[PDB]
RNA sequence: UUACCGAUACCAAGCCAUAAAAAGAAGAAAAAAUUUUUUUUUAGAAUCUUUUUAUGAGUAGAAAAUCGUGGGGU
RNA sequence: AUUUCACUCAUAUUAAAUAAAAUAACUCCAAGUGGGCCAUUUUUGGUAAGCAGAACUGGCGAUGAGGGAUGCUCCUAACGC
RNA sequence: AUUUUAAAAUUAUUUGAAUUUUUCUUCUUAUAAUUUAAGUUGUUUCUAUACAGUACUUUCUUAACCCACUCGUCUUGAAACACGGACCAAGGAGUCUAGCAAAUGUGCAAGUGUAUAUGAUUCUUUAAACAUUUUACGCAUAAUUAAUGUAAUAUGUCCAUUGUAGAUUUGUGCCCCACUUUGCAUACAAUACCGGUAAGCAA
RNA sequence: UAAAUAGUACCUGAAAUCGUUAAGAUGGAACGGAUUAAGAGAGAAAACAAGUAAAGAGGGGAAU
């Protein structure tokens, strides 16, 4: 087959999801991790250091 | 036997009296068989290699019709003869005739 | 056929394909076979060992016409005669061919080959070999002298 | 004559789901390893005992000098280890014999422990694959999984994260994966080397030698 | 410098001249490959009559076609029959050894054939 | 640059085209190479390769050897790339089915009388394109005389190379280095 | 100690040539006017056509494709 | 010691590793070549020499590109556009 | 014009479920399109409302930043304070023959070549083509020894020496590999058999 | 006389060389390679206009 523009397998979301079937799951988990509030850490910063 | 349609191609492709090359533009190569719908030098279209074929050409002022064994004839009449001896190329030949007609 | 020569491909090459440092000189080694036993001896000793020295007694005027004797192996005898006569001779168990090889132009009969078992043949030749005679008589054939 | 297309489609779907499960197990394994190493080091510090982690068993190596003016043994070892250009890079298994032959090429190379993010980046970004018939490979970028399943899927490693795991952990399959994977072509650094002409462990600035955990930083500009 | 015009991409101009053809009349501008020993050009010194090589060859997908996006083809007396079909691809040039009468008839036939002519105004 | 043997260009060895400028054979190779390309049978590949060999490697094969080699299985058809020569050293022949390029009128008459038929490569292609029930044979390649001058140089210890000589008398290359009496021997 | 400038080396892309490689001995598309006309093509050449990859230095030296000149049949 | 039979010794990563390992192996025909030189290291004679003579390797010659102001051999690096 | 398709993702439905616990949360049952898929597409001007111009493409001459030592030659080393070259036009050098070998192509093939020469309503071109009554010769079919000379299994049977691999081939588990069948060519050997010379015998 | 730029060095009349006119350049070499910019020459075959109505000159072939 003809060679096409080789899509950047590192940023192009569609081709990356084609390559790794679980990337959208992993990124959704990352978004859920990052989308948390700040009061939890604001009140656990000591609890995770005094221990 | 001793000759065949495929056979004659390998004797004509090099040494022929009807092949004209283009000295200035090397891409040019043409074949002037009076049984060629198109002048491309190929064994799938050359008049002297096809089992039976036909086209339209000019012969000293008038358009002349020829059908391969080599019957010589003289637009409605053109199409009626074409369907009389019919076998893409049909409409291409009709278009070729209509373009060749305009020429003096 | 001159433009097919190798030289016609090296017109602009100064050396003409005969070297630059060494240069092309007339008769470098020496004219003819001059290098025998002095400096070209390695070639003779490597490709034509027995070239030098003389061996054997002398035949004064050989007159090769005397000892001329074409040779035929014993197996080709059947092939000499036509194949239809071969078939009829093979068919019949009462007739055997006679091959006077002098007519064909052959003189000696040699024993190489393998004849057809249980079939006699008559042979007439100026000379025979012992093994050829053994082969011929082992299958009922006969060797007949001629001159 | 048409059932084949749908059968192939279900085959593709099955492969996709199996690869999904495989990469989930691999992601489990990575975090398990990190937790284990952290807790083991903490326990070691808690008690009066010491904990050392074994060498990573896989080393990424890059060639530094050109082609001219090399010892014949050095050039033979380069050609045997597949370091042909001046910025080619390859992975190598760690064995005492392999390290011994690397010892006679240390001055012209830079080798170290991979780490996971940079090996993933190298596979996705600069990765290239031998595709065709043997000795006629005709290097080609990955962009897919069809060819990798076609030639390498026999050993049930069809996919890309399968390659990622099989590389970051010294597993059953190296002589296949490393032979399959064309030598990485690397871009010059974003800032530059320190000194091609001096060793790294020398107090003077220099680069050639053993970099262990540091190689990932320079790879992040090699890319 | 490479010249870019439409789709034909030419990589070089300034038809190459023989080395030393400047200060020696007997050396004609036609290019040759000097053999020499210490002949500079063979050594490829920095900036001195660089020599032709295969790399300058244009793309075969567009190689021989003329700025008219159309291959040229020579004609002599009446040989226009093989031109009827490919009128969009081949332009026609009259051979320089054609008299005025024959050239006039050729130009007459070609203009109504609707095929361009290069040297239309030749010897008239 | 790169450290590659032969700068990384694959080099083969052999004929890349038929230098033989003969229209019928050119057509024939156009047929068999196409058969090899389409099919997956090594038979067509081998026969297409063998139709390209030089004249010195499609050697004659004698009727005696051909019949001897078919003596094991009688129902198959022989394919030999070169021509087959008739041998007068043979007495009778039995029901042989062959396919070769050229023949000899004596051999043709002999085989027709035997009752077989001369299959030409066109008939071979039309009948058995998959190589079924056909055994491939070729005559002795290296038995030709020019190979008698090959190998170790004549004059090498334990060499068996015919040396170029104008004749074979008693004064032509028979004295020095060949008999113990005159210097060494061989 | 950073930051920099710095190659016909390196990387990405394009094109040429060589070598290898995968493969091959018959059908309508679009646009513009206004359903009908016009406008361009409708390809099949095996020492070829399509496509992929790699490589690309050279004196003496060898081979191939080539371009011309005096003639000669065709 | 030989022949024929038993039986079977990892072979699914392949009787260690790694291998653009079959760009191999062979045969034939043939040109040039057959005055060398420089460099790190070893070393002979001579006080020494840009000397005379050897050694493992690389270059130069056969080769340009960037640098050492400049240089046949130094450093980087070997050249399609 | 029979992989610019498949899925891959996105939207909007629907399906069951899930879990990190929900507005980029994920896995598909079924639907229709989008493209981040499946190598740059669209919009507005200008060229420009002209037939040669100041524009546009190109040749040439001038300048400008950077670089660049007279070529050819023998030479380890050439620009050399090494040699030939004031300039121009024409001529100017790996050819021909005998013989051999090798490579290639062709015909024929155990035969091959028709040599000198012969016949012919050939007898501008024809100093070429055509043709050659039932072992002429060269080269090859069989070698070997100074040499008189001798001369390749051996009549059990038109089997055609024996091994190790080895191309094919017929089949078992119309496309692989393992199992028996044939064993090309060749490679490495072994056997016989002919001449020669030894040795034993020897009418 | 068709031509005298065919005028007895008489078919064509290149090169080294020299002359004239024009344009340009000119601080111990000139010429050049690669990139241009300005000038001076030329140039319509892509460098815009197919068809549509009318009239001037032409032309052709089929129909009888």
């Amino acid at each position: 087959k003809k060679r096409l523009q080789n899509k950047n397998s590192l940023t192009n979301f569609a081709v990356r999801c084609r390559l790794n079937p679980a990337y959208k799951l992993l990124r959704s988990l990352a978004v859920l991790r990052m989308r948390k509030s700040i009061l939890e850490k604001s009140k656990n910063k000591k609890e995770k250091r005094v221990q | 036997s001793n000759v065949s349609n495929a056979l004659v191609w390998e004797l004509t492709r090099k040494s022929n009296c009807f092949i004209k090359k283009n000295k200035a533009g090397k891409k040019g190569v043409f074949l002037c068989d009076p049984l060629n719908v198109n002048y491309k030098n190929t064994p799938s279209s050359s008049g002297l290699v096809k089992s039976n074929s036909t086209n339209v050409t000019l012969k000293d002022g008038k358009v002349v019709f020829s059908v391969k064994v080599v019957n010589h004839f003289k637009m409605k009449n053109v199409e009626k003869l074409l369907q009389q001896h019919g076998s893409k190329n049909k409409e291409k030949l009709l278009k070729k005739y209509k373009r060749l007609s305009k020429l003096y | 056929a001159t433009r097919f020569k190798k030289n016609r491909k090296k017109r602009g090459h100064v050396s003409a394909g005969h070297g630059r440092v060494g240069k092309h000189r007339k008769h470098p080694g020496g004219r003819g076979k001059a290098g025998g036993l002095h400096h070209m001896r390695i070639n003779f000793d490597k490709y034509h060992p027995g070239y030098f020295g003389k061996v054997g007694m002398r035949h004064l005027n050989l007159l090769k016409n005397r000892t001329y004797c074409p040779t035929i192996n014993v197996d080709k005898l059947w092939g000499l005669l036509p194949e239809e006569k071969k078939k009829e001779f093979s068919e019949n168990k009462d007739i055997a061919p006679v091959i006077d090889v002098t007519r064909k132009g052959y003189f000696k009969v040699l024993g190489n080959g393998k004849l057809k078992h249980n079939q006699p043949i008559v042979v007439k030749a100026r000379y025979f070999s012992s093994v050829a005679e053994k082969k011929i008589k082992a299958v009922g054939g006969q060797c007949i002298l001629v001159a | 004559a048409a059932k084949k297309i749908k059968t192939l489609k279900l085959i593709n779907k099955k492969k996709r789901n199996d690869l999904r499960q495989r990469t989930l197990r691999y992601e489990e394994e990575y975090e398990s390893e990190r937790k284990k190493i952290i807790e083991l080091k903490r326990e070691a510090r808690k008690n009066n005992c010491f904990y050392r982690e074994a060498e990573k068993k896989v080393v990424f190596v890059i060639r530094l000098k050109g082609v001219n003016k090399l010892p014949p043994k050095v050039r033979s070892v380069f050609r045997l280890l597949r370091l042909l250009q001046v910025h080619n890079g390859v992975f190598v298994k760690v064995n005492k014999a392999t390290k011994e032959m690397l010892k006679i090429v240390e001055p012209y190379v830079t080798y170290g422990y991979p780490t996971l993010s940079t090996v993933r980046k190298l596979l996705y970004k600069r990765g290239y694959v031998r595709v065709g018939k043997v000795r006629r490979y005709a290097r080609k970028k990955i962009q897919d999984n069809a060819d990798i399943s076609k030639h390498l899927g026999k050993y049930n490693v069809h996919g890309i994260e399968d390659m990622v795991y099989q590389l970051y952990t010294c597993g059953p399959v190296f002589k296949k994966v490393n032979n399959f994977l064309w030598a990485f072509k690397l871009k010059p650094p974003r800032k530059g080397f320190k000194a091609k002409r001096h060793a790294f462990n020398e107090p003077r600035p220099g680069d050639w030698g053993n970099r262990e955990a540091h190689i990932n930083e320079l790879i992040n500009r090699m890319i | 410098a490479v010249k870019k015009v439409g789709k034909i991409i030419k990589k070089r101009t300034k038809k190459f001249t023989r080395f030393q053809s400047n200060r020696f009349m007997r050396v004609k501008p036609a290019w040759r490959k000097p053999r020499g020993i210490d002949c500079r050009v063979r050594r490829r010194y920095k900036g001195t009559n660089l020599m032709p090589s295969i790399g300058y060859g244009s793309n075969k997908k567009t190689k021989f076609l003329l700025p008219n996006n159309k291959y040229k083809y020579v004609v002599k007396n009446k040989e226009m029959e093989p031109l009827i079909m490919n009128h969009t691809k081949y332009c026609v040039q009259i051979a320089h050894n054609v008299s005025s009468k024959k050239r006039k008839q050729i130009i007459e036939r070609a203009k109504q054939m609707n095929v361009s002519v290069i040297n239309a105004k030749a010897r008239l | 640059g790169i450290a590659l043997k032969n700068v990384g260009r694959i080099k083969k060895h052999g004929r890349k085209h038929l230098v033989s400028k003969n229209p019928y054979l050119r057509l024939l190779v156009k047929l068999y190479n196409f058969l090899a390309r389409r099919t997956n049978a090594n038979f067509n590949k081998i026969i297409a390769k063998r139709l390209i060999m030089p004249k010195r490697y499609r050697p004659p094969l004698s009727l005696s050897k051909l019949q001897y080699h078919m003596a094991n299985h009688p129902n198959d058809i022989a394919v030999v790339v070169g021509s087959i020569t008739d041998d007068k050293r043979l007495f009778s022949l039995k029901q042989l089915k062959v396919c070769a390029l050229r023949f000899t009128e004596t051999a043709r008459k002999r085989i027709e009388d035997a009752g077989g038929e001369c299959l030409t490569f066109d008939q071979l292609a039309l009948k058995y394109p998959t190589g079924k029930k056909c055994v491939l044979l070729r005559g002795p390649t290296k038995a030709r005389t020019a190979e008698k001058h090959f190998g170790k140089a004549p004059g090498k210890p334990k060499s068996k190379a015919r040396p170029y000589v104008r004749s074979k008398g008693r004064k032509f290359e028979k004295a020095r280095g060949r008999r113990k009496s005159r210097a060494y021997k061989k």
